[PDB]
């Protein structure tokens, strides 16, 4: 979740 | 944006499609179409005028990975903006997602806020 949530915060999403 | 951009909604599923159509009205996005599935979707589109595509993931015939990746292999829609929709939020999933040009990426359900925020976010990428 935390992780998820990184990788769509970094992409832009 | 601009309140008439013509949005086409991408869902097997009728009910999400009219929650969708509510929310972008909620918005002020009055002007919506809807497609059961991918190849719906590209039928509909042929009809040109389209502006916004909002695209569940897990459809038959054509999901929406594949809706995506045939709209931006296309010369004349491969700009338009598409929101993928998905049920879960998984790390492959996101990576494919980016890969094919998603405009964005959101997982239902989301309120009339989260969607707001998410085409705000797309509409200022793309300077509309």
């Amino acid at each position: 979740q935390d992780q998820v949530d990184d990788l769509l915060d970094s992409l832009g999403f | 944006a601009d309140k008439e951009l013509k949005f086409l909604v991408v869902d097997d599923f009728s009910t999400m499609r009219r929650i969708v159509r509510n929310l972008l009205k909620e918005l002020g996005f009055n002007n919506v179409e809807e497609a059961e599935d991918g190849v719906d979707a590209l039928n509909k589109l042929q009809a040109g005028g389209f502006g916004f595509i909002i695209s569940d993931w897990n459809m038959p015939n054509m999901d929406g990975l594949e809706l995506l990746k045939t709209i931006r292999a296309d010369s004349a829609m491969s700009a338009l903006p598409v929101l993928m929709v998905t049920a879960e939020a998984k790390k492959e999933n996101i990576i494919a997602a980016a890969q094919a040009g998603a405009s964005g990426y959101v997982v239902k359900p989301f309120t009339a806020a989260t969607l707001e925020e998410k085409l705000n976010k797309i509409f200022e990428k793309l300077g509309m």
